[PDB]
RNA sequence: UUGACCUCAAAUCAGGUAGGAGUACCCGCUGAACUUAAGCAUAUCAAUAAGCGGAGGAAAAGAAACCAACCGGGAUUGCCUUAGUAACGGCGAGUGAAGCGGCAAAAGCUCAAAUUUGAAAUCUGGUACCUUCGGUGCCCGAGUUGUAAUUUGGAGAGGG
RNA sequence: GUUCUUUGUAAAGUGCCUUCGAAGAGUCGAGUUGUUUGGGAAUGCAGCUCUAAGUGGGUGGUAAAUUCCAUCUAAAGCUAA
RNA sequence: UUGACAUUGUGAAG
């Protein structure tokens, strides 16, 4: 009950006590997030949109 | 130490700076062409007359001198990596652009909001 | 801009102007600690072409390294072996003094990653270097596509494994017939050439 | 540059219809540009002359250009680099006090 | 007097990060002798063991300052082969690669160096709210001693 | 497969004319010493000394001078099987 | 231990 009450106090806030954060592993907590890992430069995203991998078949 | 040793002319030329009288007149003219601030940047963004402002930036100013577009160049005399600015008096002399070695890189930054 | 003029002027190291600048700066560096933080690059043009950027997360450090050979650390010069291994004085370290500079800076700031380094000065006793460092924890780096590759755990302590520019030269990582011993890694190549390969149906 | 069609000789080899590939821009890497010429000339006026270049100029005036190449080979590496360096000093001498 | 700048400090300042373990395989440093030569010092054992530093699920290498001398091939790695060959060696004992050819797997790329100059267009942090691996507004700060867009030699850029 | 948002006087590709086309320095390279390699007038690596060029520079497995040819583009960086 | 080069600059005379 006490730990649940504290979670309501820190709901939404960007900083939480370390005991209420996800454990996982040390290496997993230091890895780049999904947003950080997917970042591309403006130069590269223009190339990706212009020339993506096409789908084709050898029929005729 | 830098005074005890002999100073080559390329560096020694920076010991002469514009005197207090015409330097004040110089900054008086330059203060009339302050770049637009972020506050009045919002007003313009939210159709406009052609602006007149002081040009700054070492790469930006050097390109202007090489294209014979700068009419007057102010040079700070206290750049610690002196190589950055040491070639400007010769470059201006070669290109025929008048220049003045002025005292204070902080004072130059004041009129460009830096 | 002005970077082109800096590059050409830096090549005239025995001109009157640069001889004066190196004498004053070498004295100033000698008065500081062997390793100390630098507020800004001494050679901004050189830093840019090695990958440095003027933004939060990039750090410059200056380090001083002793010159000369590597005396063999044996008691009273006794080696206890055959005469071919009896030399003490004329021995040379297989890594450059630049590599030693990066490694010591890397241990000092273990939260950072070594990117590159460059020569600045030297006297009879010391060689001087400036090392470029990137903070892998700073959000300006992790959110930047051109530099967040350094945040990968595979790039931890690049200087210790000889993965920097000076490390790869000392490892002999180059193409051609002149680098047959070290093209893919000296020890890896030696293992391949000294391995007996036996198949199920013997050839 | 046409092959003879036999297995030995000066122009040995098979004869095929030849094509001219487009020039590669990488083959012009060491070509001087207008911007690069301007910077190098300005730097020479500012920085001045190296100590070993000063004594080479003296040898050219006092002992001729043949002994200058021998010294220039010593300070530099190959003898082909000494040829170019002595040539540059002669142009400097022409534009320093001769004219 | 007062207010900046530069450089250098302090704080149980706000938020983070490094150490140790494991170490079969991986990237480096350092580095022997027993042994073989029917003795022995060069050589060999061996660029090995021991010692030290640093990673990952693989590591490293990698889009040529390559190989070639052909009607040319075309990043890297591995297998078959080249080959116990060219070559090294008290030319003794011994040592010893590489190009081509077949195959497995296939993938390409980007910075520095250019004036956005009719507008630093860029970014950390704080704070409020929200669809919370983040978003928006606002406010300090970083930054012109150069942060974005644009261009990496196969090109490519400014005008028509 | 279906469904909610028009992103955008945004972005990318392609023809022809003209003017240009910035490309990494105590580094390449050289001497010497040590080590290493099958690399032999010296394969790579390192210390010290010297120290470049821009139709340049590196390589072409015998040192050197002279004349040609061929081939790549170093001294900055990332990347699955 | 001895010599050479580097550290290594400034002024005059024999
Ligand atoms: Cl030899
Ligand atoms: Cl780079
Ligand atoms: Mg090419
Ligand atoms: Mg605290
Ligand atoms: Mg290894
Ligand atoms: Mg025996
Ligand atoms: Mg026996
Ligand atoms: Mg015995
Ligand atoms: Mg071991
Ligand atoms: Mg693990
Ligand atoms: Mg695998
Ligand atoms: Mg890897
Ligand atoms: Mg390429
Ligand atoms: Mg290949
Ligand atoms: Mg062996
Ligand atoms: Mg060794
Ligand atoms: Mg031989
Ligand atoms: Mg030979
Ligand atoms: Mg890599």
């Amino acid at each position: 009950q006490q730990r649940e009450a504290v979670r309501q106090l820190y709901k939404g806030k960007k900083y939480q006590p370390k005991d209420l954060r996800a454990k996982k592993t040390r290496a997993l907590r230091r890895a780049l997030t999904k947003f950080e890992a997917s970042q591309v430069t403006e130069k590269q995203r223009k190339k990706q949109i212009a020339f993506p991998q096409r789908k084709y078949a050898i029929k005729a | 130490l830098s005074i005890r040793l002999k100073v080559p002319p390329t560096i020694a030329q920076f010991q002469y700076t514009l005197d207090r009288n015409t330097a004040a007149e110089t900054f008086k003219l330059f203060n009339k062409y302050r770049p637009e601030t972020a506050a009045e940047k919002k007003e313009r963004l939210t159709a406009s007359p052609k602006p007149y402002a002081v040009k700054y930036g070492l790469n930006h100013v050097v390109a202007l001198i090489e294209n014979k577009k700068a009419k007057l160049v102010l040079i700070a005399n206290d750049v610690d990596p002196i190589e950055l600015v040491v070639f400007l008096p010769a470059l201006c002399k070669k290109m025929g652009v008048p220049y003045a070695i002025v005292k204070g890189k902080a004072r130059l930054g004041t009129l460009v909001n830096q | 801009g002005a970077y082109k003029y800096l590059e050409e002027l830096q090549r005239k190291k025995q001109s009157d102007v640069l001889r004066f600048l190196q004498r004053v700066r070498v004295w100033e560096y000698r008065q500081k600690n062997v390793i100390h933080r630098a507020a800004r690059p001494t050679r901004p043009d050189k830093a840019r072409r090695l990958g440095y950027k003027a933004k939060q997360g990039f750090v410059i450090y200056r380090v001083r390294v002793r010159r000369g050979n590597r005396k063999r650390p044996v008691p009273k010069g006794a080696t206890y072996g055959k005469p071919t291994n009896q030399g003490v004085n004329e021995l040379k370290y297989q890594r450059s003094l630049r590599a030693t500079a990066e490694e010591r800076v890397g241990r000092r700031a273990a939260n950072l990653r070594v990117l590159n380094s460059y020569w600045v000065n030297q006297d009879s006793t010391y060689k001087y270097f400036e090392v470029i460092l990137v903070d892998p924890q700073h959000k300006a780096i992790r959110r930047d596509a051109r530099y967040n590759w350094i945040c990968d755990p595979v790039h931890k302590h690049r200087e210790a494994r000889g993965l920097t520019a000076t490390g790869k030269k000392s490892r002999g990582i180059n193409k051609g017939h002149k680098f047959n011993n070290t093209k893919a890694g000296r020890r890896k190549t030696w293992k391949r050439q000294n391995t007996l390969s036996l198949w199920r149906y013997r050839k | 540059t046409v092959k003879t069609g036999i297995a030995i000789g000066l122009n040995k080899g098979k004869k095929v219809t030849s094509m001219t590939p487009a020039p590669k821009i990488s083959y012009k890497k060491g070509a001087a540009s207008n911007r690069t010429k301007f910077v190098r000339s300005l730097v020479r006026e500012i920085a001045g002359l190296s100590p070993y270049e000063r004594r080479l100029i003296d040898l050219i005036r006092n002992s001729g250009e043949k002994r200058a190449r021998k010294v220039a080979k010593k300070r530099l590496g190959s003898f082909t680099r000494a040829k170019a360096k002595v040539e540059e000093m002669n142009n400097i001498i022409a534009a320093s006090r001769r004219h």
